[PDB]
């Protein structure tokens, strides 16, 4: 399965000041980015074009550049005219494949970090919730059937068809396997006599990974994971704690497995 | 509402002194999406930081990761300050190898 999104973020500060700026990515990957100063779109990997033509990507371009242009507008004058009189919108919209060229298509609009509305079917919807006074504008929006034909396009044609090209495209980058470097440290706990045991995994891909601290064989189940953080290098950073008694640490070990490792599991003993 | 970033500050090798490495500060959580970060060697700050551009999670809340150069040593300590309309004070979380 792989999750495509195109996440839209747009400030409005002033009626004088505002700026859009997206990022694409393929799970893991980032595919696109663009800049409010740039009037195209970047690609941040060799195969962001995909499978579609010069032609057909730069129909695809304009697109976008006539909406970005217009979104900022209409938005604008969403401000003068509203509320009693109150900016941080974002879009999150893109597809999600599987097995047997299947995918659920979607679209959110979320507003000062709340979600309000999303494209569904054929017409926008306001979601349970939100703001009464966008019940309207989301009507004037849905009267504009260019645009619900132009989204549904995306979604339901453009958002599958080009990912498929992507992964084709893609395959060496998304099925790349770097392997884990591990080590170790440890630092006092709040609990008098007690140690914190740490087991630093980083520079993996992909991102699933299993990190235990063991006794021999007695997988250690205090053993507390982390969040998953990122490298710059397109990798994964993790790191296991384990809490312990003082000089209960003799004897172990951390261990890893990990895809790229084949079968030949990390372990660094303490 | 104005969410408040959690910082994390990791190094990309096993830290050795002498050795040069990567040091990452994964700033997440927050909202709106206006922030300065800063990364600190000594208390001064450190000119030369390359920062991914900001994105999101399926939460809405920004997330966004700065890294820079460094050499740890012994007596060289390094930290992340952030600044960001949610809070008062800056934020700053001190790089610590052992951690
Ligand atoms: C693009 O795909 C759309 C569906 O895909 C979903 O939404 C897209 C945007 C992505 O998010 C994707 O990943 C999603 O999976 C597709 O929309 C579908 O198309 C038809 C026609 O527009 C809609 O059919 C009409 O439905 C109503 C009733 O709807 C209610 O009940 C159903 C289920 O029982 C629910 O789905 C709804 O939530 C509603 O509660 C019918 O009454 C209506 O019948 C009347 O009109 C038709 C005319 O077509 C006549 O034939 C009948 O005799 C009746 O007079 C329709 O059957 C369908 O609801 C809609 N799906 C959704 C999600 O609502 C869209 O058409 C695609 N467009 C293109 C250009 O490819
Ligand atoms: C969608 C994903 C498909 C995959 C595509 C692959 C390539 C992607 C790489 C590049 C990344 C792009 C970054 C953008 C993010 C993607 C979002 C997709 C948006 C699709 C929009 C289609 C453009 C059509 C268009 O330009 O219409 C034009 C502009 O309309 C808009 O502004 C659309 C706004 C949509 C947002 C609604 C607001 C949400 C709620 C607000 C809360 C405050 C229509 O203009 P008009 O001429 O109809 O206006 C006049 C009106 N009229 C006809 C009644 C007289
Ligand atoms: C309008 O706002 C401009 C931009 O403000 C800056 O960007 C926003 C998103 C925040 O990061 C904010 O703290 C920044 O100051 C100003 O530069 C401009 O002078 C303002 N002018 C008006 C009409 O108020
Ligand atoms: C974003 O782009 C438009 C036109 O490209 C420009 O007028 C606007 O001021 C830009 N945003 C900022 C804050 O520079």
């Amino acid at each position: 399965n792989y999750t495509f999104r195109c996440l839209q973020m747009s400030s409005f500060a002033n009626r004088s000041w505002s700026r859009t700026d997206s990022v694409v990515w393929l799970g893991d990957l980032q595919t696109h980015r663009w800049s409010n100063d740039s009037a195209t779109i970047s690609f941040t990997k060799p195969w962001s074009q995909g499978k579609l033509s010069n032609q057909q990507w730069e129909k695809l371009q304009h697109m976008f550049q006539v909406y970005r242009v217009s979104f900022t507008r209409d938005i604008q004058e969403l401000v003068k005219m509203m509320s009693p009189k109150e900016i941080e919108i974002q879009l999150s919209a893109g597809c999600e494949m599987y097995p047997g060229n299947a995918s659920e298509s979607f679209l959110h609009v979320a507003f000062q970090g709340k979600y309000v509305v999303r494209f569904w079917g054929t017409s926008w919807q306001t979601v349970p919730g939100a703001p009464s006074w966008l019940d309207l504008p989301i009507k004037v929006l849905n009267a504009d059937q260019g645009t619900s034909a132009t989204v549904q396009m995306l979604l339901n044609d453009t958002c599958p068809l080009f990912v498929r090209g992507l992964l084709e495209a893609g395959k060496s980058d998304l099925e790349k396997q770097e392997k884990p470097v591990a080590w170790l440290s440890s630092v006092p706990s709040s609990a008098h006599g007690h140690r914190q045991l740490v087991c630093h995994v980083s520079g993996f891909y992909p991102k699933p990974v299993w990190v235990m601290w063991m006794r021999g064989d007695q997988e250690q189940q205090g053993t507390h994971r982390g969040d998953f953080l990122p490298n710059a290098d397109e990798t994964w950073y993790l790191q296991a704690t384990l809490d312990v008694e003082a000089g209960e640490e003799a004897g172990l070990a951390c261990r890893v497995k990990h895809s790229s490792l084949g079968g030949q599991d990390i372990i660094l003993y303490w | 509402i104005q969410k408040t970033p959690q910082i994390q500050v990791y190094s990309r090798h096993p830290p050795e002194n002498g050795k040069p490495n990567i040091l990452n500060c994964y700033v997440t959580q927050f909202h709106p999406p206006h922030i300065e970060i800063q990364m600190l060697k000594n208390g001064k700050k450190i000119p030369k930081v390359e920062m991914s551009d900001m994105s999101f999670s399926k939460d809405w809340s920004f997330y966004i990761l700065a890294h820079t150069e460094f050499t740890p040593t012994e007596t060289d300590t390094y930290a992340c300050r952030v600044k960001h309309d949610s809070m008062a004070e800056p934020k700053t979380v001190y790089w610590d190898r052992d951690m």
